[PDB]
């Protein structure tokens, strides 16, 4: 099942790769390689790279 | 007026306390030179500043604070006259201007959209 993780501070993209995201934020991980972890916006639903330890992941 | 990615940089470096962890490591490859290139471009302040070497270092940190891009990939090469990129990807060159006298070179920054196809530093040398 979906890996959730809540912002917990702001992070503005520079690149069309990586996803910007505002503390508070709920995003789905998609891939967990290393220290840059893809992600999908649940807000926007748009996709891209984000620093792992701006996140938090909750639940189960 | 615009807002600046030289006073953004400039400000942090002088408070240099920020309220966000440092983001992860990761290393400079061609797609990412050409993003920041573009994303600076947009953003202001960058486009015909002085160079000096204390100016690209805080630029250049505030790059690896913000994005985490290890500070070694600004390199261009050596005068006299225009100063090309190392690393392909990055679409900033250093230009002479005249010095509106001295005689050290002046240059400034420049974006040039000919630097995302054009290696010049490879296609000029052979390092």
């Amino acid at each position: 099942e979906d890996i959730i993780v809540v912002a917990l501070y702001d992070y503005v993209s520079w690149s069309p790769d990586d996803l910007s995201f505002q503390k508070g934020d709920q995003m789905v991980v998609l891939e967990e390689s290393g220290e840059w972890w893809k992600a999908r916006s649940l807000a926007t639903r748009k996709e891209g790279y984000i620093p792992s330890n701006y996140v938090a992941r909750v639940d189960s | 007026n615009a807002d600046s990615a030289w006073l953004e940089a400039q400000e942090e470096e002088e408070v240099g306390f920020p309220v966000r962890p440092q983001v992860p490591l990761r290393p400079m490859t061609y797609k990412a030179a050409l993003d920041i290139s573009h994303f600076l471009k947009e953003k202001g302040g960058l486009e015909g500043l002085i160079w000096s070497q204390r100016r690209q270092e805080i630029l250049d940190l505030w790059i690896y604070h913000t994005q985490g891009y290890f500070p070694d990939w600004q390199n261009y090469t050596p005068g006299p006259g225009i100063r090309y990129p190392l690393t392909f990807g990055w679409c900033f060159k250093l230009v002479p201007v005249e010095p509106e006298d001295a005689e050290k070179e002046v240059l400034v920054w420049r974006f040039d959209s000919k630097l995302a196809f054009h290696h010049m530093a490879r296609e000029l040398h052979p390092e």
